[PDB]
């Protein structure tokens, strides 16, 4: 459970 | 934190030779969506980071192909297929999974081209430095390979120490050399008490050291 | 495209504002990150776009101190520094994830910022070509630029049209604490009498800059 952007992939 | 490891420290490599570089995580970087959510960089000397991967194993736009990451969860490495000059810099690893995102220490590639023996010059102190009371004397070796140098100061052949400072440049991207500078400071009263001011360079690329000299005020 | 600006004494602020270009900045994630000299990057802080709740995360080490704030308005994303330290001397960048991904290329140029105290600028000499700093048709030539605090000093040569073959070592500590670097270029030899070569010493820290026409011996 990160706190990662989910929505750093441009693919 | 996550602490990242990179590993070598030091990198060096023949044009044309394979380099690999590895980075490892204390946690696994792999995100629920099964990105793993580390980049690779290099910095090349005086310039800001380029990104060459990103999210484990994309090569960014603009990097030619011999660049390719691999690895998943804590391991890492970043592959170098064939080693250009370009190509010399600091390799930084780059984890994005989790606050604060964190780099590893950096992998230093050098290259090693053909030995270079190095230019070597000598600067006498200026009139205006002079009229104010110090002597500064400088020796410049310029565009040499390997770094390795003995750069030795002898005044009147009574070889010094103690009133020198060296400086070394980062290799050049271009031409793969390094050039550095040697200064002696002395006093006017002690620099004028003596003739004949050289510097003895040693290095690889030299059969036998060389000595470049001036004698004072001429 | 980002191009940084606004970029000073321990206790005090600063604001930095990284204007974006290239692509949608209210979509975009975006990251403060600084390189203080001779070390690798180290990450500031972050913001979320406003549509995912526009948050904030902060290095410890600036926790409590700096403020990292958007205008989607302006595509600008600023960091306001308080409370400055020495240890905050660093060249900043603005960077992004997604976007950049995309695009490639590096993290622009950044901007320095120098925290400063204590001052000293640098006296500036010559490094007079002569038959001792000649080898083969090429001379070297350069100014010693001695006794400054803090660093950088930034040499140019010729306003900046002369750049080939220059070398400027990094800055070494002397005994008094005191920096001092020499700046070093390779010219023709048949072109000394012809050609002039004036070195431009700034010393930003201390508003001090020094133009010296290097003569030959």
């Amino acid at each position: 459970n990160p706190n990662a952007n989910p929505n750093a992939n441009p693919n | 934190d996550i602490v990242m490891t990179q590993s070598p420290l030091s990198l060096p490599v023949t044009p044309g030779e394979p380099a690999s570089i590895s980075c490892r995580s204390r946690q696994s970087l792999l995100y629920s969506n099964g990105d793993n959510y580390l980049d690779w960089y290099l910095q090349k000397p005086g310039q800001s980071p380029q990104l060459l991967i990103y999210l484990g194993s994309n090569r960014a736009p603009g990097v030619p192909d011999r660049f390719s990451g691999s690895g998943s969860g804590t391991d890492f490495t970043l592959k170098i297929s064939r080693v250009e000059a370009e190509d010399v810099g600091v390799y930084y690893c780059m984890q994005t999974l989790q606050t604060p995102h964190t780099f590893g220490q950096g992998t230093k590639l050098e290259i090693k081209r053909t030995v270079a023996a190095p230019s070597v010059f000598i600067f006498p102190p200026s009139d205006e430095q002079l009229k104010s009371g110090t002597a500064s004397v400088v020796c410049l070796l310029n565009n040499f390979y390997p770094r390795e140098a003995k750069v030795q100061w002898k005044v009147d052949n009574a070889l010094q120490s103690g009133n020198s400072q060296e400086s070394v440049t980062e290799q050049d991207s271009k031409d793969s050399t390094y050039s550095l500078s040697s200064t002696l400071t002395l006093s006017k009263a002690d620099y004028e008490k003596h003739k004949v001011y050289a510097c003895e360079v040693t290095h690889q690329g030299l059969s036998s050291p060389v000595t470049k000299s001036f004698n004072r005020g001429e | 495209q980002l191009v940084k600006s606004g970029g000073v004494k321990p206790g005090g602020s600063l604001r930095l504002s990284c204007a974006v270009s290239g692509f949608t900045f209210t979509d975009a994630w975006m990251s403060w990150v600084r390189q203080a000299p001779g070390k690798g990057p180290e990450w500031v802080g972050r913001i979320k776009s406003n549509p995912d709740g526009g948050t904030t995360d902060y290095a410890a080490p600036v926790r409590g101190r700096f403020t990292i704030s958007r205008d989607d308005s302006k595509n600008t994303l600023y960091l306001q520094m308080n409370n400055l330290k020495t240890e905050d001397t660093a060249v900043y960048y603005c960077i992004t994830d997604r976007d950049f991904y995309r695009s490639g290329g590096s993290w622009g140029q950044g901007t320095l910022v120098t925290v400063v105290s204590r001052r000293l600028p640098p006296s500036v000499f010559p490094l007079a070509p002569s038959s001792k700093s000649t080898s083969g048709g090429t001379a070297a030539l350069g100014c010693l630029v001695k006794d400054y605090f803090p660093e950088p000093v930034t040499v140019s040569w010729n306003s900046g049209a002369l750049t080939s073959g220059v070398h400027t070592f990094p800055a070494v500590l002397q005994s008094s604490g005191l920096y001092s670097l020499s700046s070093v270029v390779t010219v023709p030899s048949s072109s000394l009498g012809t050609q002039t070569y004036i070195c431009n010493v700034n010393h930003k820290p201390s508003n001090t800059k020094v133009d010296k026409k290097v003569e030959p011996k």
